[PDB]
């Protein structure tokens, strides 16, 4: 079964922990760091704040995103796969092109 | 030697090989007979920091063919500062020796997996000496290989070093206890100049200790040990 | 590939760490400091706050800016180049003339 | 080149560090203190807060001002001269008359 | 001395004067000493750094001696 | 080895060793007849055999020929 995030919350999945390519050919072995990129899997209706109306989120299902991995983000297990739950406030940009 | 012809001969032999500005030391032997060792070229008391880098399991030693040489005055801990340089060497084919103040952390660790795979061929060995002697000696190496000492002290970043600043050698031999540079590029005139300068540093050596180490270094840079 | 900042967020690149010129001719060697100047590379639609409407940002793509380097700012790697992600709130001025 | 502060922010320059005159004739030598007075050099359009409209600032270009030197204020170098960047919130009064 | 900052105003006047400069302070360390090196290593200014002669209240007395012999003012 | 850039998590059946049988009590573990690539055993033996040759003392001689016995003959 899949997940339904509760308005404003976005469900994403993380990407490759220091992919061995940076600097060019050098296979930069893990330096005890993580990744900030991720794939958007589910989206909530949108933030309800300020009563009047409920604004949609600017990220669609399937976007590639750079986020800020702070407190706001939570770790969960769906079908035995690593997924992240943060609000749009924590999503900083989208990688396109 | 109380009429010991063998001692006479051995001394005579040694004097003949290390030259006039070469050092001769005596120590306990393994067996019953006297033995003379002569170290050719330059070698200091330094083992590999990464034993998982021996590229000849027969001798238990590292044998880098015609490599670049990175002299780092500061101690290394991060792979970061390497990447710009490490890269230029990777796309050049030639291997690389690194003589820093120290190499540890994930820097040392990743360097292993970088040769373990065949991305780059890279060695890591501590700096010869201790304190203000180290930087003096580390410079000796620069001269003999035509490299520039990347000294974090005199306003220099490890990251902004290019192929330019790297020393070069014909071959390098490293085991668990000693590193040996075989025939470095070494601008001929710049060698004997840096030698005639250290030669006069012994002249004004205000004791016996600042006399010993100096003529040791000259021997590593000129004749033999 | 390039980056698409998520409304209100601005993507900039840093400039020269203590350019050796200050004081006049003196080549002021690095005193263990950084730089606050930077080039704007990408812009988000704009802050959505207070529901009603979405206001644009006052910095355009390609501006030279002085910012406040605090917590708000984040470090990322695009095509293997050092880039910074902060909101307009952290941008203080523009260098022109 | 000069500077263009980003709405609400004000660009000022500091004045004389304990001018030796206080107490009357006594040349009160520096007691390890600073000055709070300064000249306004540049002004931003004005605070944008609360969406609707953008209110101007009550300080004009060239005013003499007493400010609160706290965290809000930042130090920059323009043409090699000491300048300060704070918001109007930090400006307390204007010295006139 | 420890910071290049305090030097810049003076260091500058000397740089645009051509003449070299000796510095006899209580001490010179940090990035101050460090940058001074790269400033002569390049040919921007020619500048020396040597500790003050003496220790304690003797130093300032002696440092003044030098001022007199060279027509300088002890900062 | 977590040292040489390896995670325990990313190991598969591949990396696992195998044996005919294993005997473990409160004091000793015993591996009875492991898969052991024949050529890779005696090679790793002839390599440790020469590690004793250049053993610079008596202790780096003892432990080495102990290990050879565990990998070659018996104890």
């Amino acid at each position: 079964m899949n997940i339904r995030p509760l308005h404003d919350r976005v469900i994403v999945k993380r990407k490759e922990v220091e992919t061995k390519s940076a600097g060019g050919i050098v296979l930069t072995g893990s330096a005890a760091a993580k990744s900030t990129r991720g794939e958007v899997l589910a989206v909530g209706n949108g933030r309800i704040l300020e009563n009047g109306e409920v604004k949609p989120l600017d990220v669609k299902v399937g976007d590639i995103v750079i986020f800020n991995d702070g407190y706001g983000v939570k770790s969960e297990k769906i079908d035995n796969e690593e997924v992240l739950i943060m609000s749009e406030s924590d999503i900083l940009a989208i990688v396109e092109a | 030697a109380n009429s010991d012809e063998t001692v006479g001969k051995l001394i005579a032999e040694a004097m003949d090989k290390v030259g006039k500005e070469g050092v001769i030391t005596v120590e306990d032997g393994t067996g019953l007979q006297d033995e003379l060792d002569v170290v050719e070229g330059m070698q200091f008391d330094r083992g590999y920091l990464s034993p998982y880098f021996i590229n000849k399991p027969e001798t238990g030693a590292v044998e880098l063919e015609s490599p670049f040489i990175l002299l780092a005055d500061k101690k290394i801990s991060n792979i970061r500062e390497m990447l710009p340089v490490l890269e230029a060497v990777a796309k050049a084919g030639k291997p690389l020796l690194i003589i820093a103040e120290d190499v540890e952390g994930e820097a040392l660790a990743t360097l292993v997996v970088n040769t373990m795979r065949g991305i780059v061929k890279v060695a890591a060995v501590k700096a010869p000496g201790f304190g203000d002697r180290r930087k003096a000696m580390l410079q000796d190496i620069a001269t003999l290989t035509g490299g520039t000492v990347i000294s974090e002290e005199i306003g220099m970043e490890l990251e902004k070093a290019t192929l330019e600043d790297l020393g070069q050698a014909k071959r390098v031999v490293i085991n668990k206890d000693t590193t040996t540079i075989i025939d470095g590029v070494g601008e001929e005139a710049a060698i004997q100049g840096r030698v005639a300068q250290i030669r006069q540093q012994i002249e004004e050596a205000t004791s016996d200790y600042d006399r010993e180490k100096l003529q040791e270094r000259v021997a590593k840079l000129a004749g033999g040990v």
